[PDB]
RNA sequence: CUCGGAGCAGAACCCAACCUCCGAGCAGUACAUGCUAAGACUUCACCAGUCAAAGCGAACUACUAUACUCAAUUGAUCCAAU
C-alpha cells in the first residue's frame, strides 16, 4: 500500500491510530481520606521532580 | 478453649531463599510437604513443614 | 496622574496633621468583646453546667475512654532519625540563570556557597541539618552561562548543562561547623578563633565524592576527561575546549580539600579591625594546621 | 596556595597538571552534524516536551552498508517519502532527555541489525491471531484447472 | 497538651503522633493501618492487601494532629533521596 | 454486656424496649487463599469492614475454571517471642 500512496497517487501515506478515551478519575479532593497514597500520583502530569521557585 | 482439631504450621522453601508461608493441617496427621508458588525463584517448588506456630 | 499630586494639594486645605487626629485604617483594630450585658453576659458563651461551663473538658486528643485515634494506629518509622538525615537546600539552574542576569552572582569569578548566599541566592540553615546546595536541572533547556560552580550535589542533567557551555562544575563536602562559617565569614571573623580545617566526608559518603561522574573534589582529575565526554555523547552536544578559553584559570581555579576560603589557609587568624592577617609559625601549630 | 596532606596532587601523584582534567580525548559513533535535531512541544498543554531526530538512512555513512539495508526493513514504519528515519521522544520535560532519548534508539537500532539474533522470541497475542488467519488465507488458494 | 512548658512557656509536641503519622507539607497526614500485623493467617489476601496500604487522614483528625505537634514538624524539608518527595506538592487540586 | 439471621420495621435506606424467636466464638477443601491496580460500597463518626475491571504471573483449549465453600465463626495500641 505505500507504492500505491507514494507512486501511483504521488502523495505522502497517512498512518492512524487507535485511540481511547482517557481514563476517568472523580474529582480531587483536598482530603483523600481511606485512599491510598497512590492517590495522588492518579492526578500528576509529570513523573520528574519539581522544585517550585527554588 | 478445650477442643483441639488444627495446628498453625510455618512452611518453608526447599530452594533455599527463606521464603515461608503459614498453613492450617489436622494434628494427627503427617507432616505436610506442599508444592508453593515462591516469589523469590519465581517458579513453584516443594516446601516442607518445619515448626508448629500454634494450636488452631 | 491623579493619585500623588491629587493627594497632596488636596492636605494643604486641611488641618495640620497632629496628635489628636489620628486614627487605626479601618478593619485593623477588630473590637474587643467582654462578658457585660443580655447579649454577651449571663452564661458568658460557656453552656450550661458539666465540664464545659467549668473549664475541666479532658485534654486534646482524649475521645471520652475510647481507645483515641493517635494511639490505636499502629506505630512506624516515617520519622524515626529524621534529625541525622542530610538535607540539601535545591538550587535551579533557572534561578541560577537569573541571578546571573540580574548581577546579583558573577560569573567570571569562582561560584561557591559564600557567593550563592552574598547574593542572597540561596538561604542554608545548618542547624537545620542542611549540608548545603544540590544542583537540580529544572530550567536546563534554557541555561546559557558559562560558570565555575562548587555545590554539594549535582544531578547528572544539572551538570551537563553547566559542561555543555563551556562552565565547570564540582561537587564539594562542608561538615556542620564548616558550612556555617563558609555560608556567613564575618560573624565567624568576629570570634578570633583560627580559621579550622575543613573536614573529610563521612564514610558513606566518601565514595559519592571520590567518583568522577559526580564531579567529587576527590577524584581522580585523570578520570574527568572520560566522565565529561560521556555526558557530551548521551546528550548530544559537543564537549568544548575549556583549555582554549580564555577564563580558563579561572575555570580551573579550586578550593583545597581542607581549605574553606580561596586563598586563605586553616589557622589563620583575620584581624579585621587592622585589616592584617596573621600566620602561625610554630612547626607543631603547622603541622596540624596542615594535615 | 595552600596545599595539604590531602592535595590532588598528593592524593594522585600520576595525575598531577592543571591541564590533566580539562583534556578532550582525540580517540565517535553518531555524528551530530549529520543528524537533523527539531524541538516542539507535545499536546503544548501536556506537560512533558518533545524532540524528533531525522536524517536520511541511505545516504548515512556512518553506518555500514549491510546495516543500512538491515534497519530500512526493520523499521520501514518510521522511514517517510524522502528516505529519512524519523525518531521522535517525548517521554521528558527536558529537550536534553528527549534527545538523549532519540540518540539511544539509533544506537538501539545499529547494534540490533549488527547482532543478527536468532534467538525465538516469544510471540505476541496480536500476531498469534493475525497467524491463524494468514493459515487459513492460505488455505483458500487455489491452483488453476489449467495451466 | 502542654500549652505552656514550666521551663520555656512553650508549646510541646505529643511523641506519641510522632511515632505513628508522616505529614506531607502539603498538609496531609499518612498512616498505616490497625491491625495489618494482626493474625494474618485469618484473613484474606484482599483484606490483607488494604491493611498494607499507606493511607491519608480526614480534615478534622488532620487538625487535631495539627495541633499536637509544633512548627518544626511542618517546615519544608530536603531529605536526600526522600521516598515521599513528590507526594509534598499537590497537583491540578481545585477548590 | 460482643457477633449473625427473622419479626416488630408489609414497598429505597435507617429505626428502640430487662420486646418476640433462632444461631455464632467453627469446620472443610485448596496451597497462585500469588503480585498489582481503575472505580465503588460501608452498619449512621472514627477505627474497622466489603466488592472489584484492566495488568503481571499462573492455570487453561473436559472443570456454572479467575478475590475458595461458608451467615456470624471474632480482639485495637503498647509490649513480648522470632
Ligand atoms: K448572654
Ligand atoms: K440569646
Ligand atoms: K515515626
Ligand atoms: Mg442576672
Ligand atoms: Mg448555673
Ligand atoms: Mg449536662
Ligand atoms: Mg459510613
Ligand atoms: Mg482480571
Amino acid at each position: 500500500v505505500t507504492y500505491i500512496f507514494h507512486q501511483l497517487l504521488d502523495m505522502r501515506e497517512p498512518v492512524f491510530e487507535f485511540v481511547r478515551p482517557p481514563p476517568y478519575h472523580p474529582k480531587q479532593k483536598r482530603f483523600p481520606h481511606r485512599q491510598p497514597l497512590r492517590y495522588l500520583d492518579r492526578y500528576r502530569d509529570s513523573h520528574e521532580p519539581t522544585y517550585g521557585i527554588y | 478453649k478445650s477442643k483441639s482439631k488444627n495446628i498453625l504450621v510455618r512452611m518453608v522453601s526447599e530452594a533455599g531463599t527463606g521464603f515461608c508461608f503459614n498453613t492450617k493441617r489436622n494434628r494427627l496427621r503427617e507432616k505436610l510437604t506442599l508444592l508453593h508458588y515462591d516469589p523469590v525463584v519465581k517458579q513453584r517448588v516443594l516446601f516442607v513443614e518445619k515448626k508448629k506456630i500454634r494450636s488452631l | 496622574q491623579g493619585g500623588g499630586a491629587r493627594a497632596l494639594d488636596l492636605l494643604r486645605g486641611l488641618p495640620r496633621v497632629s496628635l489628636a487626629n489620628l486614627k487605626p485604617n479601618p478593619g485593623s483594630k477588630k473590637p474587643e468583646r467582654r462578658p457585660r450585658g443580655r447579649r454577651r453576659g449571663r452564661k458568658c458563651g460557656r453552656g450550661h453546667k458539666g465540664e464545659r461551663q467549668r473549664g475541666t473538658r479532658p485534654r486534646l486528643g482524649f475521645e471520652g475512654g475510647q481507645t483515641p485515634f493517635y494511639i490505636r494506629i499502629p506505630k512506624y518509622g516515617f520519622n524515626e532519625g529524621h534529625s541525622f538525615r542530610r538535607q540539601y537546600k535545591p538550587l535551579s539552574l533557572n534561578r541560577l540563570q537569573y541571578l546571573i542576569d540580574l548581577g546579583r552572582v558573577d560569573p567570571s569569578q569562582p561560584i561557591d556557597l559564600t557567593q550563592l548566599v552574598n547574593g542572597r541566592g540561596v538561604t542554608i540553615q545548618p542547624l537545620k541539618r542542611d549540608y548545603g546546595v544540590q544542583l537540580v536541572e529544572e530550567g536546563a533547556d534554557t541555561f546559557t552561562a558559562k560558570v565555575n560552580i562548587e555545590v554539594q550535589l549535582a544531578s547528572e542533567l544539572a551538570i551537563a548543562a553547566i559542561e555543555k557551555n563551556g562552565g565547570v562544575v564540582t561537587t564539594a563536602f562542608y561538615d556542620p561547623r564548616s558550612l556555617d562559617i563558609v555560608c556567613k565569614p564575618v560573624p565567624f571573623f568576629l570570634r578570633g578563633q583560627p580559621i579550622p580545617k575543613r573536614m573529610l566526608p563521612p564514610e558513606e559518603l566518601v565514595p559519592y565524592y571520590t567518583d568522577a561522574k559526580n564531579r567529587g573534589y576527590l577524584a581522580d582529575p585523570a578520570k574527568f576527561p572520560e566522565a565529561r565526554l560521556e555526558l557530551a555523547r548521551k546528550y548530544g552536544y559537543i564537549l568544548p575546549d575549556i583549555t582554549k578559553d580564555e577564563l580558563f584559570k579561572m575555570l580551573c581555579t579550586r578550593k583545597d580539600p581542607r581549605q574553606i576560603f580561596f586563598g586563605l589557609a586553616p589557622g589563620w587568624v583575620v584581624n579585621m579591625a587592622d585589616k592584617k592577617i596573621l600566620k602561625p609559625t610554630d612547626e607543631n601549630l603547622l603541622k596540624y594546621y596542615t594535615s | 596556595e595552600f596545599k595539604s596532606i590531602y592535595s590532588l596532587d598528593k592524593l594522585y601523584p600520576e595525575s598531577q597538571g592543571s591541564d590533566t582534567a580539562w583534556r578532550v580525548p582525540n580517540g565517535s559513533d553518531i555524528p551530530l552534524d549529520r543528524l537533523t535535531i527539531s524541538y516542539c512541544r507535545s499536546s503544548g498543554n501536556k506537560v512533558n516536551s518533545k524532540a524528533e531526530v531525522r536524517f536520511h538512512l541511505a545516504t548515512a555513512e556512518w553506518i555500514a552498508e549491510p546495516v543500512r539495508q538491515k534497519i530500512a526493513i526493520t523499521h520501514k514504519n518510521k522511514i517517510n517519502r524522502l528516505g529519512e528515519l524519523i525518531l521522535t521522544s517525548e517521554s521528558s520535560r527536558y529537550q536534553f532527555r528527549n534527545l538523549a532519548d532519540c540518540l539511544q534508539k539509533i544506537r538501539d537500532m545499529i547494534t540490533e541489525a549488527s547482532q543478527t539474533p536468532k534467538e525465538p522470541t516469544k510471540e505476541d497475542v496480536k500476531l498469534h491471531r493475525i497467524r491463524i488467519e494468514n493459515m487459513n488465507r492460505e488455505r483458500l488458494r487455489q491452483k488453476r484447472i489449467h495451466s | 497538651l502542654t500549652y505552656f512548658s514550666a521551663r520555656k512557656g512553650k508549646r510541646k509536641t505529643v511523641k506519641a503522633v510522632i511515632d505513628r503519622f508522616l505529614r506531607l507539607h502539603c498538609g496531609l497526614w499518612v498512616r498505616r493501618k490497625a491491625g495489618y500485623k494482626k493474625k494474618l493467617w485469618k484473613k484474606t489476601p484482599a483484606r490483607k492487601k488494604r491493611l498494607r496500604e499507606f493511607v491519608f487522614c480526614n480534615k478534622t483528625q488532620s487538625k487535631l494532629l495539627d495541633k499536637m505537634t509544633t512548627s518544626f514538624w511542618k517546615r519544608r524539608n530536603w531529605y536526600v533521596d526522600d521516598p515521599y518527595q513528590k507526594y509534598h506538592d499537590r497537583t491540578n487540586l481545585k477548590v
